[PDB]
């Protein structure tokens, strides 16, 4: 009871408006800040414990980042826009050695979302989705999360339908591109791991602190 | 553990 | 057009009437056989050219078996029912080293099939939409294996909210497993990798044949 | 390549 697509809408407008991987890793740190305003944007989640809070946003920064940097990369022809404002094309992911997870984000996340012309209440919806996982192992009180992602997917499906009517499976399509979204964010968590063991590759402080322990 | 994140919540 | 649960229904009830780790990679070898003709039950899928129906089952298997022995061990307690009739407990799987990702399967999957009593139908359609996965590399037509997608999904709907009227959220429960299913075959391809690599337990033919590359 | 799996979506 009580998540409004409208509400969703507003975190999303609210919070936006050489090594190509360095730069994509700057730009996630930058973006590690935003997502916590974000995410006390989003209906009730403040409301949940501090311990349950930051058990979310470590066990799903990385797909929600991902997410939004992909839906603003909708209008970008063959690359991705960083919130830094800088643009990483994909024949410079391919040059630094990161061109295949470049080129599936491009595939399975980018281009669908162009093809689909997914829209930032959508977006924002499948974020808060994304958010209030369940499954997040540590959760105090899991059935409590489970409610509000319900909560989440049966308002989005009601703005699906009312504003889609002739697009019956859309609500489907949209929630179809959460497997592919675990799997990419997965594979961006190993390269990260790599990066930071490697040691090249400026790692910021936030960042960081997600790639510590659990 | 994990100071960043506990403090950019609480405030 | 032309998707109906009764023919993926029949697909499923066709197929199915010491080391742990070494019978459940048995049973796993032993259920790839079945798996083909499982797939071949689907409707649409023999059409497909064969080397996409290839890339269909080599993208998807880990995800089509996890599924399918996760449902069937619903009525167990704490571990898992083998097609071989073998049954793991969850303190077996604990102590060959693979309790992890066992708690994972019993948790995200088993436990979460079993409070929402999830049919035969509804598994069926799961991984009927495992199976035309659009995102399969070198597909020759994904748009063709995405329309199949589609017209599962939309079936499963129908199906659900005619059978479940009372549970207008449960299409959306159900494809929220996905993710999950999606995580859970990738740190088992992981865990498989390893034992073929360290060289102890017996890995058969065609379980193999999968590990091999692409 | 992939020889049980081609054979046996074959027959
Ligand atoms: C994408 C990318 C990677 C990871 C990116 C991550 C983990 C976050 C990006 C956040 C952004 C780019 C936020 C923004 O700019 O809004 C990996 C490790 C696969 C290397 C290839 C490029
Ligand atoms: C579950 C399991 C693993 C993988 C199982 C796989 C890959 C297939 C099982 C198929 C079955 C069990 C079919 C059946 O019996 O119907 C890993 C590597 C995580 C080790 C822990 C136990």
């Amino acid at each position: 009871e009580d998540m409004p697509v409208e509400r969703i809408l507003e975190a999303e407008l609210a919070v936006e408006p050489n090594d190509p991987v360095t730069n994509i890793c700057q730009a996630a740190d930058k973006q590690l800040f935003t997502l916590v305003e974000w995410a006390k944007r989003i209906p009730h989640f403040s409301e949940l414990p501090l311990d349950d809070q930051v058990i979310l946003l470590r066990a799903g920064w990385n797909e929600l980042l991902i997410a939004s940097f992909s839906h603003r990369s909708i209008a970008v022809k063959d690359g991705i826009l960083l919130a830094t404002g800088l643009h990483v094309h994909r024949n410079s992911a391919h040059s630094a050695g990161v061109g295949a997870i470049f080129d599936r984000v491009l595939t399975e996340l980018v281009s669908k979302m162009r093809d689909m012309q997914m829209d930032k209440t959508e977006l924002g919806c499948l974020r808060a989705i994304v958010l209030f996982n369940p499954d997040s192992k540590g959760l105090s009180n899991p059935a409590e999360v489970e409610a509000l992602r319900e909560k989440v997917y049966a308002s989005l499906e009601a703005y699906c339908k009312h504003k889609y009517p002739e697009q019956p499976g859309r609500f489907a399509k949209l929630l179809l591109r959460l497997p592919a979204l675990r799997s990419i964010g997965l594979k961006c968590l190993e390269h990260l791991f790599f990066f930071k063991l490697i040691g090249d590759t400026p790692i910021d402080t936030f960042l960081m602190e997600m790639l510590e322990a659990p | 553990k994990h100071k960043i994140l506990h403090r950019l919540l609480q405030d």
